[PDB]
């Protein structure tokens, strides 16, 4: 067993509007830091859905 | 059988304010994100 870092963090607008209008939310976060974006899944090498 | 100092009062209170003062504080904020790369997409 190693570490643990978690993180919390605020929505894309689009997306807020997608939750309240869908009651879902997509598995994936990303944001752009510096130059490239970044980008997480949720269980591993999962898709969009 | 037929049959009171006057002055000048100042009043005073116990005092609550509690005492302000600022104070310097240093530190330091080491952060350190960590990411994966393949094709463009970095993880
Ligand atoms: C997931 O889908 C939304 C809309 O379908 C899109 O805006 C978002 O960029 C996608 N995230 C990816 C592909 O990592």
């Amino acid at each position: 067993l190693l570490g643990s870092n978690t993180e919390y963090v605020a929505p894309p607008m689009w997306e807020i509007h997608h939750i309240n209008s869908h009651s879902q939310c997509y598995s994936s976060y990303s944001r752009v830091i510096a130059g490239t974006v970044f980008v997480a899944y949720h269980r591993d090498s999962y898709e969009n859905k | 059988t037929s049959m009171l100092d006057e002055g000048i009062m100042v009043v005073y209170k116990r005092n609550i304010v509690a005492h302000t003062f600022k104070v310097r504080v240093y530190q330091k904020v080491l952060t350190f994100r960590r990411s994966y790369a393949y094709h463009r997409t970095t993880y």
